[PDB]
DNA sequence: CGGGAAAATCTCTAGCA
DNA sequence: ACTGCTAGAGATTTTCCCG
DNA sequence: CGGGAAAATCTCTAGCA
DNA sequence: ACTGCTAGAGATTTTCCCG
């Protein structure tokens, strides 16, 4: 509350996001969102052949983590079937294809439209790579193939690590996703909110921004200004 | 009015919805296609 | 430095159970996590949990609303 | 009371009377009537009154097989979040269980499965693959489907979620992945609000962040405490409260006899 | 919130969200989500979580069928008491249970059964029986044996009772007659902690006692109060509270605005 | 409390029971049998024949109320079984037979050890008598004969009323283990008291009565004296 | 007289049930009986019970203890 | 020491006197006849 | 008025199949 | 228009007994 | 500080077979 | 040495909103 001014210097000076303001100054994220306004479900399906077998294989671009299978036929079935697989186990909103037959198929189309996935027709190729390394890396330690992808896509998204933090792919997403659903819940929070208006000392109209325990955040004429409860009258518009 | 739904008997599958006749304090008399029934309100939902 | 990092550490809420009540406590600040015991704090009472009946969230959609 | 235990006891032996029937008719101290039944070996047939909880640790799963339409559908639940994975089996087998769970165990953080003795779950190949993926075994006591009670609920949730999209799929493995995307996404309840999926991202993001917040503090914050003993390590001190782990015990202590060095 | 809702029943039809999941997916205020899960045929899986409680009036008496070590044997329990009456029969037909019921009903005033649907207890001989003595046959809902409750308890209990004397009695009709005996006279518990035995005796004098009091009581203090009416017959006078009888509805009135004449 | 003088007057003046003393002066019953100191379980057991059956009959003395049923033979085991039903029906202490051979078997003996019941060797014949005749009244009502004793059985224990009250049998029988329930009640307390001593005011040992809420009932010298509870001290001997 | 019996009739314990309360309520005083209905006291309160739901003894194991 | 009395698996007939080896919440540890059994403490009953 | 121990009450489970 | 219950085991709270 | 309504919490059940 | 749980329905209590 008091932080506000120092927030927007802040954000004046360095062009700083929401998060660090509102983790520095100890803002709730509506306002530090409010000062600077004043990916996470993208996935990519290609199909790879190995030993005379398709491996479908989906990467999340952000990053890099691998969910693939040996498949038994390249048919639009065992691809709709992968698909509604990938999307009960985490959140895709679009897949890259290739206009491939399989992934053009009216019933990965169907798939698609229950599930709620936007089909769009080179992260892929390198990511097949690297499967096909880890594959031949461990294919001494399993009889069948299906096993050795499976073992590759453990040893992929949890044995290796790279990037700048030092994690893996795992760790990679789930903090991805994490910040996705943050995201999601302020934007939530602000379509709540953004539907009120606020009336103080009586003043115009208000965007309201917080209706914390003992304070009433509003924006008027492009400026925060920070009232008491009491002093304002929150309706909805 | 009430829309009433009810798994009557050993069918574990549930039906509806039917007009509430009686409402007693432990079961209800129901009438789903003009066939008279008396459910225990564990086995209904009343809407 | 330090002072961030605990007060970072107690934002995360405990829901969490003793031996004999099936009931899951509400949301308790969580003040330490070792490998066994998670040290919680409800309504001004320093409990401590073992792992196994701890879940340590922290909820994004309080957090977003401050 | 020696007159009266006597003939009390050889009432017992005959009609095995309670502890009340006895002190009744006998004029005996209850205690004394409760004794006499506790030496009973014919009448200690009733357990306690309570139930265990089961682990709920951020890595442990719970894994069951369940039957429907004449397919095995296994299923397995993060017991923390309540997030699935089912998959329709083409035979309760040792194999086709060991490769479910290499699946899960390179999607998923999988450091502890929990099972019943099914012959599949206990078969030497499902223990091969949870050695090589690092997976813990725990089996359950014989018969007592309680020890699995979150994963025998899921099945009550998937089943019930199964019926009531059957009509949108033509064969069960599809309805079976429609299920789990509705439970893991679009079912909200529980801790926080969430949904499964958010859950579980929330869980192991946690677990991950704590961990590393943790380390952190413990290498800066390095202090010893005597208090009321040896050099307890602190891990808290705040209100007045200070908590310490004194030879890998951890007990709450108020700031009172003890000091920090 | 127009737009919200039809998007919101659009994606109901395909996954049947909670009404949580749908309130924090299209901003939906939380009577309208309910509004929308509670329209859906699809979504009605569930009944209420209450029990509904038995007749426990003096007269009623349970009976329900068991079967051990091959034979039948029919049980009754007097409702009130917990008092049993229990035989070992040949076969589970209706003119061996009408005949255990004329029994019961000489040695014991039974005014109601209450009974499953079985076959023996639907005869049409149990029910000439029922109409001879007088006795008002009360059938449960169809396959809910917590209708008998009572009964079905005392099936536990006499079977409990029969594993702990079985190898005091070669047959099975012997041991049956013990368990009754210790069950009715040497197990204590309960309201007034009595054996079913004496608790039976306690309720049937204290109903006719009661009834013969009663009936004097009314026979001398008639009179008639008018409260707030008409002239509401008065029941019970005291303690500054009154309560009356008006047209068969009893209420209780403070003696404020009730006059007594 | 203060009813006892009253009671002593009106024990000596009418030599009343316990009963009618501690109902009419409002005493603890133990006060009342100390003045006043200042059947229930007894059956006949005989064998009837009719139509070329064997009908067992148990009369109640003290109510005449009747448990009868045919049986199958004459026999020792069917008697045995008898007897555990209608000791596992009522409290039945003693049985009165008339030594023939079933009643004097080893198997009938096994039963009355095993149910605490006592076995001695003119009621149970007009009773003969007038169950034959009921049976003879409603014999054109049932095919069987069992069936017919047993709706005479009912219409003796309830549909027959007689006596000064106008009572019927099984009202007879309940009022009577009513009363015996009673007495064992009444003499268990007194067993459960009768082994304490009370100092008072110190005076000598005093056998103690009653422990109400106010006060505490003992009797010195074979008289009764009402003291406060914390003028006296109670000490088990 | 009428007094002595209505004395009486208040001496039986009545044990009973409310219609969504499964415990039984521990012993009142029976102040009427009806056919249909029992009114009864406990402690101070004067509820009307219906008879399907309450079990009317005397106890005589407190008749006989004072 | 207690004795332990207990029902194990399926089999509805309790057993005992057994030592117990270990309590922990949820469930026991006990030796009946050199035989080692692992009960949940719904079907035990230590004395 | 204070504790200690024993009585009383409360809470909760399996089995009824 | 009908309806879960009962008894034992352990935990927890009340009551009573002597100070 | 007072009600009213809505949110939040609590209590309790079936099914898991 | 391991361990009932989950989600919905209805009831009941809290909180919040404007006075
Ligand atoms: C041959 C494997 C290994 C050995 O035992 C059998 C038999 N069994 C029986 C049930 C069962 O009785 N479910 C109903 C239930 C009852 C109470 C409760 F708390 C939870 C509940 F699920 C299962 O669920 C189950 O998976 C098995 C199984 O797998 N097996
Ligand atoms: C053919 C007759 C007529 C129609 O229905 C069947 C089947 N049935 C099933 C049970 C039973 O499932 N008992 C377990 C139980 C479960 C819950 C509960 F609250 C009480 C309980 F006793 C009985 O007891 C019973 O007597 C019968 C029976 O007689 N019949
Ligand atoms: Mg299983
Ligand atoms: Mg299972
Ligand atoms: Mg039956
Ligand atoms: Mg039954
Ligand atoms: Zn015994
Ligand atoms: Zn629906």
């Amino acid at each position: 509350l008091d932080g506000i001014d120092k927030a927007q210097e802040e954000h004046e000076k360095y062009h700083s996001n929401w998060r660090a303001m509102a983790s520095d100054f100890n803002l709730p994220p509506v306002v530090a969102k409010e000062i600077v306004a004043s990916s996470p479900g993208i996935w990519q399906l290609d199909c790879t052949h190995l030993e005379g077998k398709v491996i479908l294989v989906a990467v999340h671009v952000a990053s890099g983590y691998i969910e693939a299978e040996v498949i038994p036929a390249e048919t639009g079935q065992e691809t709709a079937y992968f698909l509604l697989k990938l999307a009960g186990r985490w959140p895709v909103k679009t897949v890259h294809t290739d206009n491939g037959s399989n992934f053009t198929s009216t019933t990965v189309k169907a798939a698609c439209w229950w599930a709620g996935i936007k089909q769009k027709f080179g992260v892929i190729e390198s990511m097949n790579k690297e499967l096909k390394k880890i594959i031949g890396q461990v294919r001494d330690q399993a009889e069948h193939l299906k096993t050795a992808v499976q073992m590759a896509v453990f040893i992929h998204n949890f044995k290796r690590k790279g990037g700048i933090g030092g994690y893996s792919a795992g760790e990679r997403i789930v903090d991805i996703i994490a910040t996705d659903i943050q995201t999601k819940e302020l934007q939530k929070q602000i379509t709540k909110i953004q539907n009120f208006r606020v009336y103080y000392r009586w003043k115009g109209p208000a965007k309201l921004l917080w209706k914390g325990e003992g304070a009433v955040v509003i924006q008027d004429n492009s400026d925060i200004k920070v009232v008491p409860r009491r002093k304002a009258k929150i309706i909805r518009d | 009015n009430f829309r009433v739904y009810y798994r009557d008997s050993r069918d574990p599958v549930w039906k509806g919805p039917a007009k509430l006749l009686w409402k007693g304090e432990g079961a209800v008399v129901i009438q789903d296609n003009s066939d008279i029934k008396v459910v225990p309100r564990r086995k209904a939902k009343i809407i | 430095e330090l002072q961030k990092q605990i007060t970072k550490i107690q934002n995360f809420r405990v829901y969490y159970r003793d031996s004999r009540d099936p009931v899951w406590k509400g949301p308790a600040k969580l003040l330490w996590k070792g490998e066994g015991a998670v040290v919680i704090q409800d309504n001004s009472d320093i409990k401590v949990v073992p792992r196994r009946k701890a879940k340590i969230i922290r909820d994004y959609g309080k957090q977003m609303a401050g």
